[PDB]
């Protein structure tokens, strides 16, 4: 990027003039060009707002470090119904938004169903009685 | 109605969508029904037909005017049948079509053979004996003409669009079925065929610069990603609507060609279809001389008639830009010579692939005469010999326990 | 054209002339004339006016562009009767005139029409409806 | 669809975990179910395919843009059969995949055998008679592509 | 003679269209024909002579 | 005919068909007008689709 | 088939495009073409009902599977 | 001043690079951190051709970073085609700014 | 696998599983000349196709760097043909482990040609020989009295 | 030498932030809009200017 | 130095001394302006090992 040595050089000289330049036989720079691999997946299903239109949507860097970040984000959420077996009945509609990876296991679906954690805590309040 | 429209308007989004249009590619759209065209070209005949609304537009306004644009080909999308009018209409057409040196195409109607179906294209033993009634006279005087070999007619038409359904495109906006059981030709969305033709010429002249190539199987005839719908059938089921109306068998598209019609049929299978041959509405005449009959078979077929056609819109263009510059008999001749030349690959004349294409003819020769009794005024006259392309074989294998050429002598 | 050079070379020249013009030994440029396809086709079956007289329609370039606006622009429609099977009755007369390629779709011609339209938007709030 | 969406997540958290990422590696994501990839891939079709949602993103902003990521490999997350939408949606991602020179990469249904289950797999006794019948028309008419290398499943 | 017929009528009905000369058509044929004979090995060969 | 429509007209005939390659006939004849009949026939059928 | 990649080529061209396709030096792909066997035979003799007309028989595909 | 000609003022490596741009860096939704183009919008190699044919100098920005260059420099005038390829040639040279400087 | 998919497919009784082979979907076409074939064989297969796009990522950067340099045919030549050569590697090809792993390919040849009628555009044809993979063996063995390469003769 | 700037007009635009928007930029001089444009570029002393 | 190659041709102008017309014909270095890559996967190299 022509070090300011060659601008002392060219524009008014020393009759000493003294630069450094970095010694290369053949140049010809490596080109990087790191491998990016672009995923297209199905995410939010079934979401609650419009969400966005494509072109829109572009492609967003995911990694370890954002992952739940990206989730939470991205809002994935999932409404249906399901059949009540805590007490009769017919179905039961249950909404639930994941907003990290341990939303999928079975104990925060518990806690996020709002029946299953009035149970859940009950168990919790019992278990919890029964030890001092 | 709604039949009508939409394949209208679905033919021409298929030619539209299909063409990779740029500063070379155009397509002109003109909204005019056939009773409509066949009234105004009905209004000037004979004499007036020099002035008719089509022909200003066609010839006058772009092949006439001084830097416009000499058209091209021309796309009928009309299913013309036998009747007076439609023989008049093709008449006419193929006196504008042949002043402006711009191909016809179109469809021929289902009546043409007496059927109006095209699934009945299987019953007739010959299809030959289908135009030797009176009732074809017209026909036949329509063939009989040197102006038709300016009108290409693809008899079948090809499948628009996949039919709605849960299995097959489903619309999604609520839960639909488009009935449509197997056949019956009806029920189907079915795209003019003469726009498969279009987007063959569009695409022959976007890629190699020529409409040379726009029949064959392999050499650029091809129609591709023709809808399929699979229906079940009785025991192992299975069976797919044909994509055009029906399976024209090799003996079946031979006896089209030589009644002068463009058949798209469909591989067997297969979404694949293709056009075999371009033959135009010309019934090209014997001739004694075994040569005569060459030049009066050749003159029948597109693909040759869209490289003479390109040539009269290069040498109307070029000259009338040379208009006014000093020229001789000799002047002529090499201009005209060195001009035709440019378009012809001598030295590589039996070993080539693609340019073959790109480069339309194996010959040129041309012969200059100014006329008498005027300065600046020439006549002359371009021989340009196409590259032939394969249209029959006819093999007898024969097992022989010595070779007759070599072993044998 | 006449580079301005030359304007200087022949009108009152300088005893110096320097002028730059491009050295082509054959001339003869190309003939260029792209390949047009004129279509003629029967649109808007069954006008709502007296549409157009002849030789005053021309030619309009069509492209995958102005398609839509072709379409928009020239308001193709269809009129006529259709027996009714939603309620016995008879005939059903229908008036419909497509803006767009996607007015073909089986939905916009529900869309169009003005009973089926009741009916897909009763669908749409049934449906709409059992969800949430 | 719980085990759809968990079954979403947890494959894209596999593959997220699974990969070392640095400067050299990276793992773009966009969100698009099924019907909104071929419903966006059906709007430009033919001639306008080189204008797309898909294709600026895939290959205008990062493959053509000056100094921009080629985008690599491709992954689908989807399952194809031998169905007209799918066999649309396989030929279009072919034309992005080989004009960016990113190979596509997705997982083939059970309904592709005519199957349901990959339960059923050891049932048939040749496979390669069940893409003869002409339900396979489309698929045998994609797999004849030369664009059609740039897909595994 | 027989299956000579059938890959003739097929691969000539796909060759219909192309560019072609008598010439063509000698060196396309000539050279079709010529891999299902084996010339070198006529005298000494098993299985081949079948194939 | 019914059967050369089958036998060489969907098929051998047919773009991109099956040219049927041979013809069995699982029947006995004798010398017998109809059998020398039938023997005709198929002889112009089957010499016909090359089967 | 045309790849895509020759669209991008002929079509709006980068400056530098750079396409994939396939080497055959002499190309003429094989004919393939199976061998199918046909067979007539009595089958069904003495239906109970008219059975099928001719020339709606057909040839149906058999194998050791159906 | 470097080369005593004005034959290179084009290409990235070749001379033709406008560094030391501005780059306003503003948060956005989410991850945030993305930077304001340094020329008004980002040109796809296909519109810099696409350009360039046009008979423009477009300056396009390269992504992520405040360099930005000149592919080409292409004058205004259209050069037309000739039959010879050498008299096309000779007419496309005097069309390139890089050759008029010299 | 020869249907155009990729089986993942579980060794038994552990929990390892593997890709035995990557096929695209597409069908290679079948040609007289075997080298003909051959070459349509690679193109369908993944393994190589990575290594071909990875280079058209290469040269889409570098030469899209490189615009704007004197060049000639010549020229060209030498940057072409001296830049493709570094991912080869000539002298240990029968006699390496890992860097056949790096270095994908075994020759390169360049082939360049400038664009008559025009000056500063030309058109080059890289063709790179991949290291094959073993795809599959048949083996017939043979209870032998007297060996007939060397004990037979 | 001319070297300058060519406006966001030219396109038909006004920004240049709707570069991206036209699917093609040559179709946009062929209207007869631009009729002095292409006379303009057809000119022999327009290599002169750059934009 | 911009010119790889340089070509001068002076006649002098009749009915007149000491006038002359010249031609520089000047040939300049090329530059890259675009390239077209097609690569090939190919199992026996055809400029060399292919012969």
């Amino acid at each position: 990027t022509t070090s300011s040595q060659k601008f002392i050089a060219r524009n008014r000289a020393p009759r000493v003039q003294i630069e450094y330049d970095v010694e290369l036989y053949g140049a010809e720079k490596k080109v990087q060009l790191p491998f990016v691999m672009g995923v297209m997946a199905d995410l939010a299903g079934k979401p609650a707002e419009p969400q966005a239109a494509v072109a829109d949507r572009k492609f967003l860097e995911i990694d370890v470090d954002n992952f739940d970040a990206r989730l939470k984000a991205m809002k994935p959420r999932v409404a249906f119904n399901v059949p009540n077996v805590l007490t009769g009945e017919g179905n039961l509609s249950l909404d639930i938004t994941f907003e990290s990876m341990d939303d999928f296991s079975p104990a925060a679906v518990a806690r996020k169903v709002d029946s299953l954690n009035k149970l859940l805590e009950a168990r919790t309040q019992l278990a919890n009685l029964l030890t001092y | 109605d709604f039949q009508q429209l939409e394949s209208a308007w679905r033919g021409l989004h298929y030619l539209v969508n299909n063409t990779e249009t740029d500063e070379q590619l155009k397509i002109r759209v003109l909204n005019i029904s056939k009773p409509e065209l066949h009234k105004t070209l009905k209004k000037f005949k004979g004499t007036t037909w020099d002035q008719s609304p089509i022909f200003k537009k066609l010839y006058e306004e772009e092949y006439g005017q001084f830097g416009g644009e000499p058209y091209g080909c021309l796309v009928g999308d009309y299913y013309f049948d036998q009747s007076p009018p439609d023989v008049e209409l093709l008449g006419e057409m193929a006196k504008i079509s042949a002043a402006m040196h711009a191909p016809f195409i179109s469809a021929a109607s289902p009546t043409v053979m007496g059927m109006g179906s095209w699934q009945e294209l299987s019953n007739p033993r010959d299809l030959t004996k289908i135009f030797t009634t009176p009732e074809y006279a017209g026909w036949r005087s329509l063939r009989e003409s040197e102006d038709s070999r300016y009108i290409g007619l693809t008899m079948p038409r090809f499948l628009a669009r996949l039919p709605y359904g849960a299995k097959t495109d489903p619309v999604e906006e609520f839960a639909f079925e488009e009935e449509t059981d197997g056949a019956d030709s009806s029920k189907y969305a079915w795209a003019n065929s003469a726009y498969a033709m279009a987007v063959n010429i569009n695409r022959s002249f976007k890629l190699y610069g020529w409409c040379s190539r726009i029949r064959g199987v392999e050499s650029g005839g091809e129609v591709q990603g023709l809808p399929a719908h699979t229906f079940p059938t009785d025991d192992g089921g299975v069976d797919m609507k044909c994509p055009t109306e029906i399976a024209i068998s090799d003996r079946r598209e031979a006896e089209l060609a030589k009644n002068g019609f463009m058949p798209l049929l469909h591989k067997k299978n297969t979404d694949f279809a293709a056009f075999i041959g371009a033959q135009s509405l010309q019934k090209p005449a014997e001739y004694d001389d075994p040569d005569a009959t060459a030049n009066a078979n050749l003159a029948a077929r597109l693909p040759y008639l869209f490289a003479t056609c390109r040539f009269a819109h290069y040498l109307k263009c070029i000259v009338r830009d040379k208009i006014g510059s000093f020229k001789e008999k000799d002047e002529m001749q090499r201009w005209l010579q060195d001009w035709i030349l440019n378009y012809v690959d001598g030295d590589p004349a039996h070993s080539t692939e693609t340019t073959k294409a790109q480069h339309p003819l194996a010959a040129a020769e041309v012969v200059v005469e100014e006329v008498e009794g005027n300065p600046g005024y020439y006549n002359s006259k371009f021989f340009l010999r196409p590259h032939y392309q394969l249209e029959g074989l006819t093999v007898s294998l024969r097992l022989v326990s010595k070779l007759p050429s070599a072993k044998e002598a």
